């Protein structure tokens, strides 16, 4: 090793070869009459048919023995169990499907983003770029704000009662005051964790493209690694928040 | 523009993703955990149960 | 084009407050867990509660800027 | 025996007069300690 | 479009302070439970006062914003 | 529109310190209480003093807002 | 309209500052008294001698400001 | 060019919060592990989210900056 | 009328730190005889230069705002 | 020439917040390794990865500086 | 377009970049695991 | 009136830095010598040398704004 | 003229945070060396490190300013 | 009098971060000269390269300011 930093493949077509942005907030791909599927929709279902023949995989001849990918799985969905566990221990099982599968997803969506062939390979005319992350599309991080919003206030329907005068009014006291502040943030919450997620893995989409054109080789090195760690952490805490707002929610 | 009818399908795609994606491998994986764990349970059980 | 700078300055300043309080709010949390690790089941409440109201503080900002877009 | 006089001066508390300074309520076991000499000849100090 | 950006400075200005205001008052909240959570009926009640008179100038701030 | 970004500006300027002050208050307050719950009204009174000079503060922003408006 | 923004901008900076000080010296003064109740009187005239020096800073800006409008 | 300085702004303002709160919550983190080792693996969870929240709120200006671009 | 802007942004400029310092140091000053009551002696004579050469900043701004009106 | 503004503006104001977000991260870092020593790598571990989340938003404002630059 | 070329080799350095910080360290979070998986199994087994 | 502005802003932004620096400074020195009161005269000299560094920036500044005024 | 500014704002914005970062490194540095002398070198380094990172970004700011120049 | 205004920009904001670091510095190894007095060499000697770093990062607006005016 020594000292042979050199980057001498660095000052290779710092900006001449590739264009200066090529970026856009939503393109379609369309195909079909009806429904204009878009480009991050054939990414959903992408990562969607992966995910299920990595789980066939997971699932094929199960054994008391774990070993290679069953054991890798095993070791995800335990460890979340445990974490949720932490937080509360009695409404893990009814939330914890949709929590896993939003994670999962989540995190595989942002991995393929980070993909070669996502900004580079598109149909012609004018270049729309096929390849996008689902979570480019505000399309999808809005439906699973949504979802997650019905969910958890069907389940605080369900326990403590359909009561909410914590939130909704109160007789005497500052707790009217605080209430209506309550109810404003919870409406915030499905926005906010929308908008955090699209943002988190949009910009990051931006970002590694825009470096790309500038100074294209060895530098992102690691941008391209801290933006799978962006994208894993962005994964993880949109479950934990929904949990959380869940358990919060059952207080 | 954000479509209704396509922020639908998207939740249309997203309910084929957690209903079979949960169905393949979850209720098996919950199975395995629930294995692990059960299967540790046993084993205590039988420890105190011999000596 | 000054509803540009009106977006602008309206989200510039309505995250750096808000985020300096969330700062403070789970720095608080945590190293309060960390002295007393029994009582974490109901400080975690007050801990969320206060970090609902800031991010909707900042969100007041993120969609008055959304409007003018 | 000042120092503990002054510390629990200070800490008044329930909540914070906890782990040995608390003043249990339902007690249920109880230990004692013995301190006896080694040898005898020591009279009825043994038996007293 | 002064009025935009106005409303703009309005807002944000508005969530500068109080956003610190509040973090600071959970912050002393969970830090006086940590230390003491037998005073809790008491003192989230102070912390609850406390945070309305935070929480009012964004509510002053978010009116004028409105009206605007 | 000067007049309007005048006030907005007189509004949410005078809501900075006075807020911070407040959380300040409110915190030294809390921990003085966790410190020494016998000593409740008297700090109490303290730090409602301490509000009132940051509201009072934040009253004579608003006013001069209004005045501006 | 100049004035008008003027007065603005004096009145919020001579908030800004002033807020946090009063703050600071509140959530010190209540910490020391919860610390030591037994030199209340002692420590809290110090605390009102400091708030008076403090709330200087916002008046001279209001009246400033008052001036300007 | 005032969408240069718009897009400018709604970066530059609305990320220095979340610097100030990424660093109050990892020196209190590393604190609490320092004091708790053993709560440690319990306690970067919160870390976590909350350096997530500020960067989100950064993420929010970033996006809001690039979209005036 | 860019002399009555510039004196409003003198004089509010002039305010925001000094206040926060003055703040500060009163804050340390009660706290130190909080925990130190005898030593108030040699404190307070600190103290005061201490809040006087804060508060010279301010009047510096005071001063220039003043000769620009 | 907006456009030098613009980035000078973009790079001061994206800059200052992740300086003062790496400064609490190597005190707290520094602070907790002299606590205690004998936790050293599940210590300076976060130091790094709270100093790459906040180099990671200053290099957000630079390159986004750089694209008007 | 220099793009393909340049994100083609740039994610192939992260994989080996990647492959060179956690190649050791995927073993010891998968190797290590599947020790510890047996580790636990072998209890049960005997206990039968 | 662009002089006017440039020494208002100079006169101010040069302020409110060194302001809170020697609040700090006062603070801390007075901490120590409610910690200690024999290190004073050890104390002090370093408290000054860092007076006199921050009033020397501050004056600095109100200098330059008074050569343009 | 904007150049002149664009400089001005590069150069003195953009300092701010490697003006204070630097400053709360140091402090804490100086702490845990007082809490812990044999530490010195871990301490120091680690500091130094930090250090290298701040003038990272007041370097990036610097020659962002001379190239505007 | 546009340069005017960029000197002024240059001098005060190139003192804001400075000014505060080095009295955050002084304030850290003043409380730890008196949590420690033994170990006054050692903190004396870091206090003076911090100071110096940020006395030159101040140079470097300084400078600036005169090469403009």
């Amino acid at each position: 090793v020594g000292a042979l930093i050199i980057s001498i493949a660095s000052r290779f077509f710092l900006y001449t070869g590739p264009p200066h942005v090529e970026v856009a907030a939503e393109v379609i791909f369309d195909g079909i009459p009806g429904f204009p599927i878009t480009n991050s929709f054939v990414v959903a279902i992408i990562i969607d048919i992966f995910v299920i023949a990595l789980a066939v995989a997971a699932t094929r001849n199960l054994q008391m023995v774990p070993r290679g990918l069953q054991n890798v799985m095993e070791f995800i969905l335990e460890s979340l169990y445990n974490l949720f566990r932490n937080i509360n221990a009695k409404y893990v099982a009814t939330a914890f499907p949709l929590v896993a599968t939003i994670f999962l997803f989540v995190l595989f969506g942002n991995w393929f983003g980070l993909l070669p062939g996502v900004g580079s390979i598109g149909v012609c005319k004018k270049l729309v770029p096929l390849f996008r992350a689902p979570a480019a599309d505000l399309n999808f991080t809005f439906a699973i704000a949504v979802i997650s919003f019905v969910f958890i206030e069907y389940w605080g329907f369900r326990a403590l009662g359909p009561g909410y005068l914590k939130k909704f009014f109160n007789t005497n006291g500052i707790m009217s005051f605080v209430g209506i502040i309550e109810f404003i943030s919870e409406l915030v919450k499905p926005f906010a964790l929308a908008f955090r997620l699209f943002g988190n893995i949009f910009a990051g989409e931006v970002l590694l493209v825009v470096m790309a054109f500038l100074v294209p080789l060895l530098l992102p090195l690691p941008f391209y690694g801290f933006e799978v760690f962006v994208g894993f952490i962005q994964a993880l805490i949109f479950a934990l928040l929904t949990y959380a707002f869940l358990n919060i929610a059952v207080t | 523009g954000i479509n209704p009818t396509l922020f639908i399908a998207q939740l249309i795609n997203f309910l084929l993703l957690i209903f079979i994606l949960r169905a393949l491998l979850y209720r098996p994986v919950m199975n395995l955990l629930n294995e692990r764990t059960r299967r540790i349970e046993e084993s205590v059980r039988d420890a105190e149960k011999v000596r | 084009g000054l509803n540009l700078v009106a977006t602008a300055l309206a989200v510039g300043l309505g995250a750096i407050g808000p985020g300096v309080g969330i700062g403070i709010i789970v720095s608080g949390a945590v190293q309060a867990i960390g002295r007393n690790p029994e009582i974490e089941n109901r400080v975690v409440t007050y801990m969320f509660i206060g970090i609902a109201f800031t991010e909707a503080l900042a969100i007041f900002g993120l969609v008055i800027a959304f409007l003018i877009g | 025996r000042e120092v503990m006089a002054n510390l629990t001066a200070r800490v008044v508390g329930a909540a914070r007069r906890g782990t040995l300074l608390e003043k249990r309520e339902t007690v249920k076991s109880v230990a004692l300690l013995v301190v006896t000499p080694d040898r005898g000849l020591c009279g009825s100090l043994v038996a007293n």
